[PDB]
């Protein structure tokens, strides 16, 4: 697609201000930090090291192109995603507390907000207390 | 709702030991069956069977109908099989379609034959696929064909190797000797097709003893092919045993339960994140705080930090390995070096 | 006070080349007692068989219930049996039981039989028991049960997945051929049990060779399925051989005997002083130096304290593993920055 | 039991001084160091890290109850506990000299001191040269 | 250029859906032709055999040479049997020269047989051969005698242990009974060379039950040896199967195929280098930037230099193990304490 | 004096391709004296046998005995074995015993047999001990018997259940049935041996097929001990196949052999510096540079040092393992969090 | 050989220039930063650990000499650089893009320059796009 | 033997200058430089984490009279003591080059000097070039 590679082109110039053929870790942490993000030194690698093939430690135009164009709406992410609920649920019946669900996502990791869980649970089936049944979620959110 | 989640765990998910014997009781009932199914073949003890095993059937049709019937709506509790076409989704998994034929069979069968006849020809097999009515979850078969399926290759090998040799060293015999009479008036290995049975009795170690070498040109044969061919018909043996054993060696191995619920819910946030994104009236924009383009590099952040973490979160379902050290080692040395570094800029920062 | 415990280690933990002597003695001496047990069935030398053997079941009746009382008073040295009803917890032990029955049982069957007969047909099953009279300790039988409970899975998938398959071709066969007349006048599958038998003896690898199937249908089950089944009757055989291998292999990584010495000595303290705190009145408040609102939370961090060193020692028992190294750089490197940040704070203190 | 509930939430508050629904090991190590204990910094993550199931590296006030309400007394741990003399034992008559263990336990491990030791001894059975039986102590401090 | 690349990946190196049903349909036509020639030995199916078994043989001819002399051109896809000699370099390898013989030699026989005998006779043995037409890389072959090449000191002493139990133990019964008349009247143990067939018989469990020791000594023997040796004869199969179970074992712990691309860049780059410095009048040495007494120090150290990445090289092959890690954090420890100390050196610098 | 090295090497150490050869030959030579010893037996190659093994007694028993003459002064090349008393010792090995047993044991029968007869009766069986003059340094024999060792708990428990088992199954077997005659008019368990040798027969899954029961609760008793017991008999096959296994794996992880040299180098010094410091008077003590009261805590440093030079050699000699990593980082912080500290002292003292 | 041995001496005696009868990192360092090579303190390690056979970290002469007299062309040598290749393969066919083949040996591993890249292909055979036969390479540097 | 309990113990108290009863790696350094040995921080944990049984880090009076009164002249010792002679043998005929033993002994491991190996060599049996059976060292060397 010509448009496409247009696009992810110009993506990868706004990523690499300097002038060169690949990106580096100092680069990625110039503009996540223009955001306002403050990583740490360890996460960066960790996202560079997954996304080459060739253990450059930097990522060239193909890669990132093979990366950025990877389907990631398929059978296997959906089962890991779908996997990665089911330590939330007790009795493992498919149903999660929507309360037990807003704890856990706003507690644990990459911590949420109030606006963003808010939003979540609103675009789901709520029944009652529970019958919060995640696979609506996971069949929304792995529809491309 | 409890009622149907408690009858599920009863039936489906057995735990305890108040369901354990449950099982095991009807497990004993299929066996006194299967017992009286044999008794109906014994010209002594004929009458009795046609008989007993005919109201046992009876009793055990009524038993296992009112057992499906009622297993059709605990499994109706759950979520992935609930509504009409759920159910019909939960009547499609292997198991059920078995226990549906048996029980609506062995009522066809039973009803037909009441005016020793086919009604037991057909019974007498019957009663044997309940055998497969004992394992609900499918553990076995599903560790069986996961050990088999990491270990195609060598078994493909082995069972080539094995096939090829036995026949070569089959016909090879039969070449030998195709008119030395036995010891008695019967031309043994008149054919090939002897030859070969022969071949598949020696090769598996078990010797009926009506077909032996005659000729010592058969017997050299024998011994050789005996000697080395054994070997590999046998092997399979040690070689699903052997992975049994490392399998179950991997089981004590596991990381905490308790060491994967960050990664999850990580994995989660993040996967969500990535599709929030997509509507731009959504609210996941004042997670940055109107900006044109700056859009993008926000799109590929997340994709990346969504990859990063489904390979954090995949990593941590399997057992330790060496993998996880000498990865920790290196991020940690990373870290180390990184504090060092800036405590060398700060102090040459104060110094000059 | 030595006597005692000498006597103890000489009857029931065997050690060195003056008491396996004894036993392996003793071993012989049953052994003979069972060859002389067996002759006393041969025809040619019976007379013989029914003295010897009687004055042997005589001296040892004596011998045994002589060892017997005394090996209740040197079980009488240790801690757990000492008293009355600490013997009667000895003689509970299942090897005891077994050593009685035997003992008493002998001398009852021997006094009655005094005025060929009943005594014999008794002893030649008593003289069998006495066999088990060898392993002391029983770690023949831990070791082996301690091995199938952690295979238990797979056992049971292998036992089940062999019967299954057995039943199955064993009915194929029988309704392959059930009036095939043999070579000779004998038709062979009369039955369905017949067919079983046969299964029973093929599956396993035997052949005895006297039901062998003679129809072609028959010859072509047979192969199939001696082909495929096999490898699952003699594959437990693979799974525990591994398992001890393996389980030996881990004998070679045990941490140094000392190397778990403070681990315990520090369990035992810490939970001496979790129950110490209980009592208001004692001591053990003088290590923190009136005090009202500060029980608590000393009250809860012996509870934490007591359950972490529990853990240390519990982990100071199992062999190394990759946790060890993946836990101890951890702490290492923890420990290593936080140092390195003091020096930070320190010398960020100096400049400024 | 709503008593129990209560007074192990002041426990909790009397930890946390810090206003917030979590416990750290920085405020861990303050009350601990109130107390005059001087801890290290690894021993503190090795308490935190054993009490809760979340691998979040903060306890809960959920995970603090799990943690206390723990029934201590049973028969796993005594099975440990029993096991853990067995060490200090010779012939493994369950006998230790009493001479013995005053050494092992004052000396090794956490050092205890001398009122606490000869109190733990005259509070069991002492014949004479050895003949202390810990299954004595085993029954004393494992019976709730 | 691609029809040829094409063809020979559907070929030689089969991949997919589409081409392993043709690999498997050639597979059971073989077999349809062997069976076939099973049939043509059998009294009653005979005239049959021997007409449908010819016309398949013809056609199977015409297939397979047409398949070859394609394959012999797919092959000349590649660049090692490129060219004439190439071609015949292709034609070299042992399973041409296989498909060569049986295709070039059935030709042969069937258009000598044209005007049940010698042709049959020679076709019966010409089926068998086409069965290694299946597996065309190789790889089982390769994997089975590598495996073995591994083990070869184990089962040479196995194989040696049990080979003089063997000798050992038939002489033995041969001496004890070589003049005790069967329960028949027949003498079994005439010679020596029957008891080696018994020998060999009973070694590898199986047991034609034609000769069995009669006399109280050949039994007692017998059973003494049955218990010893055949752990034995029966071990291979243990050594191969844990050997195959560990090898698999391997192949989840290999790294990632990315990790290794700049380990052999590097082994490349400086193995040309090692050869352009060899011309003193290349231009490798404008990289150090006339010079006349450093030639040899260059040309030294562009030896170490590649010695040291063919080391890394080899190591970025082999799986993960316990030097990687305790190489590793020498390494890692190193930098960081030279670090340190150059830090150490600067303070002192400034401070001094 | 290369000339002795050069033929032990040729003799005892065997390496290469222009030795091999030899002994292949010489194996070779024993095997067709075997052979013709077998013939010795056959009526029809009787006579033949009887010379052509009598002559090729004499050649062999003329090259063996110069071999061995000479093997007697190979061996008198190393320094163990040097001098008379030392080719004595060399002579007491068992391998050279059993060869001067054979040697003149067959030149004695030989030139005793000269006037079919007593001669060829030993000779039959002093060809058989040659086959073990193939393994010189008796590799084959340790490698069993090491592996054997390591495993003797689990051998032992093995074989003491299956011989239980074993007893009692064969003698309840013998009480099912001891009058239910067979088929044909013999009564197969007559006695209580005979059910022995059943047993012996069929738990080691042979099946002769000489004895079968015929009572049906002896057939059920059969196949329940087939079942359960066949799988101890044949499990040690397992364990000794996958120790081999696991040992063979370790081969793969043995430390670089340049990797031990400065280790035995440094326990060769210490040991030898722990020896003269007892002679006062020697020049060990120029390395501390009269003293009298220094003299103790030099000789206890010097054992220490030993001691430590001991450990670390022996560990230089195992494989690799998780000791070596968890020794090696805590030995690597030390030496880190010491550089630490004592660059914070520096700094505190230049700072305050 | 006499004369081999001699210059091999000379080379021997050229990198130390310290008086002694070895060689450590610290000679080998200043002699490669001779010539304007900045290495790290690891691959100075790396050159050494790999020449000595005695484990001692240092290179004496024998071992020196034992190295360098070490004929990198055989049979392994050959098979290794050739095995090196196919990762720069797709098909296997044996052939590389001569345009691939200048980038993968221009951007990775021990960087090459402009010049060395453009004389390495023009001593080889090119018939087009692709074609590079690497046979000819691995025996044209495999010939001594 | 009182005698030698009792000069084991002045020895200890020549080892412990600091009055208590144990021993630790900073009194075991400071003895250790008394003499001007100038050693590391690692080799000295090396000598006391051998020498007691109990891991406590510290040696105490039992553990080192356990050490001291180890018999170091056993089978155990000679066996290993003579298998690290054959790492020096070629052809293992167990003659060792009285060149290569001078040089191996003097520049590897803990260096000797001249005077000490010119001392150890003139008390055995020398023959000629090799011939230096290293069986009489075993033998001197562990006969008490
Ligand atoms: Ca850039
Ligand atoms: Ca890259
Ligand atoms: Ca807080
Ligand atoms: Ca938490
Ligand atoms: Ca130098
Ligand atoms: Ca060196
Ligand atoms: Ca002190
Ligand atoms: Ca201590």
């Amino acid at each position: 697609t010509e448009e496409q590679i247009a696009e992810f082109k110009e993506a990868f110039s706004l990523f690499d201000k300097d002038g060169d053929g690949t990106i580096t870790t100092k680069e990625l942490g110039t503009v996540m930090r223009s955001l306002g993000q403050n990583p740490t030194e360890a996460e960066l690698q960790d996202m560079i090291n997954e996304v080459d093939a060739d253990g450059n430690g930097t990522i060239d135009f193909p890669e990132f192109l093979t990366m950025m164009a990877r389907k990631m709406k398929d059978t296997d992410s959906e089962e890991e995603i779908r996997e990665a609920f089911r330590v939330f649920d007790k009795d493992g019946n498919g149903y999660i507390s929507a309360a037990e669900l807003r704890h856990v996502m706003t507690n644990l990791g990459e911590k949420l907000t109030d606006e963003e869980v808010d939003e979540m649970i609103r675009e789901a089936d709520i029944d009652g207390d529970g019958q919060v049944n995640y696979e609506e979620f996971v069949q929304m959110m792995t529809a491309k | 709702t409890h009622v149907q989640g408690r009858v599920y765990n009863f039936l489906e998910r057995p735990t305890g030991w108040k369901c354990f014997v449950y099982h095991f009781a009807v497990f004993l009932i299929v066996l006194v069956c299967l017992i009286f199914s044999v008794l109906s073949t014994i010209e002594q003890y004929a009458a009795l069977a046609t008989g007993t095993l005919f109201w046992m059937e009876i009793v055990l049709v009524v038993f296992f109908g009112t057992e499906y019937v009622v297993r059709l709506w605990s499994a109706g509790c759950r979520s992935k099989y609930v509504g009409l076409w759920g159910r019909l989704r939960f009547a499609r998994k292997p198991i059920s379609i078995i226990d549906l034929i048996v029980v609506v069979a062995s009522m066809v069968v039973l009803c037909v034959g009441s005016k020793a006849t086919s009604a037991i020809r057909g019974i007498r097999f019957l009663q044997i696929l309940r055998m497969l009515h004992v394992d609900r979850q499918g553990g076995t078969w599903r560790l069986l064909g996961s050990v088999v399926f990491i270990h195609r290759q060598e078994l493909i090998t082995t069972l080539y190797i094995g096939f090829l040799g036995l026949i070569f060293s089959s016909y090879f015999v039969y070449l030998a000797e195709k008119d030395a009479v036995n010891e008695s008036g019967r031309v043994e290995f008149g054919s090939y097709a002897d030859a070969l049975w022969w071949g598949v009795v020696t090769v598996t170690t078990i010797g009926y003893g009506d077909k032996v070498p005659q000729t010592w040109v058969g017997k050299t044969i024998a011994s050789c092919f005996s000697v080395f061919a054994i070997s590999f018909f046998a092997l399979p043996a040690g070689i699903l045993g052997s992975g049994f054993a490392l399998k179950v060696q991997q089981k004590q191995r596991q990381k905490h339960f308790n060491r994967q619920i960050p990664a999850a819910a990580s994995l989660i946030q993040t996967a969500w994140r990535c599709y929030a994104a997509e509507n731009p009236d959504s609210s996941t924009w004042k997670i940055y705080i109107l900006r044109e383009h700056h859009r993008a590099t926000i799109k590929v952040i997340r994709r990346m930090q969504y990859f990063v973490a489904k390979k954090k979160f995949q990593q941590a379902r399997k057992p330790y390995d060496v993998r996880d050290v000498i990865e920790q080692y290196s991020q940690g040395h990373l870290n180390l070096m990184v504090r060092i570094k800036e405590l060398q800029r700060r102090l040459d920062q104060s110094i000059g």
